[PDB]
């Protein structure tokens, strides 16, 4: 939505791929398959999991018995105590509807920033060694095998080859 | 050969909202909203409520011959009251400072019912005896409130009487006291003899001086006359002193309290149980970690914030294809 991958030159995800929110999908003479990113994926559960938990752990409310009684002869302070709930329930709504609305913008585009560096940490990485399909796919000049294949997943990539 | 990279997708249907799309279907989430009691007045901290059943709380303290089985505690968090209760007042009148009362009661630490003055060594120059009534009915017969005990002059007489007893607590002491109003001047003489009478109340910090209004009030319940009924909180240490020429229903029956501010009073037909809660509401208890609730407006406890939200699903897991 906002880095351009998810649902931009990326767009579909991978029913295939179980293992995590990110990962790889190579075509090798070995065999095919996905390969969901380790650190990545791990990385994104522990903040959005911080995330859900900041929302929820901040809120520590008083121990309070909300409504009152009021006799006939007391409708003023009965309609004040109204107003002050009401107050409390046209801020809280407000404010806990934005908020989930505000999160929610920036949770997608978190995921979507963590697949483009995905793509990029791939990208500056094989640089004439391969070619970008427009995808999210490269096309390589160089046989890349298992082996070949996790060089650029473990982020170790060497560079002597054509 | 080839090495690409995408995402994640399933048979999620969870849809979710953001600022800039409505509806969009995520793949996975969670919902912050609480919207699920579980329908019982569980009790609150490990103390249970006290439940009144088909009385209320002015029937409850009084005395009234109905409020008989629903007292044997000690303690309680808050109070339940059904919404078809209406054992109150049998005898007609004005509970002075009542809503106060229920919310000083609201929670109480210890409570004890003990007699402060004893029926029959207390009140020797008055009867004790015939002070019952056709609107506290105790199965056909003319009853009257427990804990209190309505004075009549014994037989043409009603000397000054002249009570007080000292606080020997270790808490506050609740007492109740009525000042009956007759409806007719024959009604007056027929049950304290003087005609010109007056009743007083007072502490080191209570104080007042009551005198009876007779007169004819359209009829509550067969009585054309009036009670009112009147309370206070004697501390530790201090007395109360009572003086009365007539129509003083005087006290039987006083309460050792020990009071904790802040709970509140339930009107619920929902059942009581034994089942532990951090927020109580008049619908249902409500066991959440989540920040909102949208069950009921009016609480007690630690409770979620109440939103008029129907859903508030919060997106964990990225868009769905
Ligand atoms: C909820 O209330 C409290 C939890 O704080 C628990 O209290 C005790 O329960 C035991 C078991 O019967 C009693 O012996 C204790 O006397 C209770 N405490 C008090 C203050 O009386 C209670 O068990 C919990 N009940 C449930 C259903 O969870
Ligand atoms: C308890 O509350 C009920 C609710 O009114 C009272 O019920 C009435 O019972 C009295 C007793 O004879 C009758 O005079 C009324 O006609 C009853 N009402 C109905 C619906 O028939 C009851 O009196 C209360 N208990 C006492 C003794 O105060
Ligand atoms: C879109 O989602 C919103 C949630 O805010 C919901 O109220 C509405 O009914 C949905 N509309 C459609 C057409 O599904
Ligand atoms: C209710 O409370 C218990 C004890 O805290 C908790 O373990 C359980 O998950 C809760 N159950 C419900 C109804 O969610």
């Amino acid at each position: 939505g906002l880095f351009g991958a998810i649902a931009g030159f990326i767009e579909g995800g991978w029913t295939g791929m179980v293992d995590g929110w990110y990962g790889y999908h190579h075509q090798n003479e070995q065999g095919s398959g996905y390969a969901a990113d380790l650190k990545s994926t791990q990385n994104a559960i522990d903040e959005i999991t911080n995330k859900v938990n900041s929302v929820i752990e901040k809120m520590n409310t008083q121990f309070t018995a909300v409504g009152k009684e009021f006799n006939h002869l007391e409708k003023r302070i009965e309609n004040l105590n109204k107003k002050v709930d009401d107050g409390f329930l046209d801020i809280w709504t407000y404010n806990a509807e934005l908020l989930v609305l505000l999160e929610n913008e920036r949770t997608l585009d978190y995921h979507d920033s963590n697949v483009k560096n995905l793509y990029e940490k791939v990208r500056s990485q094989l640089k004439n060694n391969a070619k970008e399909i427009g995808n999210g796919c490269f096309e390589f000049y160089h046989k890349c095998d298992n082996t070949c294949m996790e060089s650029v997943k473990n982020g170790t990539y060497d560079y002597p080859k054509y | 050969d080839t090495l690409c990279i995408g995402y994640h997708a399933n048979n999620s249907t969870d849809t979710v909202d953001t600022v800039l799309e409505k509806n969009v279907t995520v793949t996975h989430s969670v919902n912050l909203l609480e919207d699920k009691h579980n329908g019982k007045l569980c009790k609150l901290r490990g103390v249970a409520p006290l439940h009144l059943g088909k009385c209320n709380i002015a029937g409850w303290i009084l005395g009234n011959p109905e409020c008989e089985s629903l007292s044997t505690a000690s303690s309680w968090s808050y109070i339940v009251e059904t919404p078809s209760s209406d054992n109150g007042t049998c005898y007609p009148g004005d509970f002075i400072d009542y809503e106060e009362l229920r919310e000083q009661l609201s929670s109480v630490s210890s409570f004890e019912r003990f007699e402060i003055f004893p029926k029959t060594s207390s009140w020797p120059n008055h009867d004790s005896n015939k002070g019952v009534t056709a609107a506290c009915p105790h199965a056909g017969a003319k009853s009257f409130y427990k804990n209190l005990i309505w004075l009549v002059k014994k037989g043409n007489s009603y000397p000054k009487l002249s009570k007080s007893y000292i606080n020997d607590k270790g808490k506050e002491v609740l007492v109740l006291w009525g000042i009956h109003h007759p409806s007719t001047s024959a009604d007056q003489q027929s049950l304290y003899q003087n005609a010109d009478t007056y009743v007083f109340v007072g502490s080191s910090r209570y104080s007042k001086k009551f005198k009876p209004e007779i007169a004819i009030r359209p009829k509550v319940r067969d009585q054309e006359g009036r009670m009112n009924y009147y309370w206070t909180l004697v501390e530790p240490g201090d007395k109360i002193t009572f003086e009365a020429t007539g129509n003083l229903v005087v006290p039987r029956y006083a309460f050792a309290m020990e009071r904790n501010a802040g709970s509140g009073i339930i009107i619920s037909d929902t059942p009581v149980h034994d089942c532990n809660t951090t927020c109580q509401t008049p619908k249902g208890a409500i066991n959440t970690s989540l920040p909102f609730q949208n069950i009921h407006p009016i609480t007690i406890g630690k409770c979620p914030k109440y939103v008029k939200s129907t859903k508030l699903r919060l997106a964990t897991g990225l868009r769905n294809i």
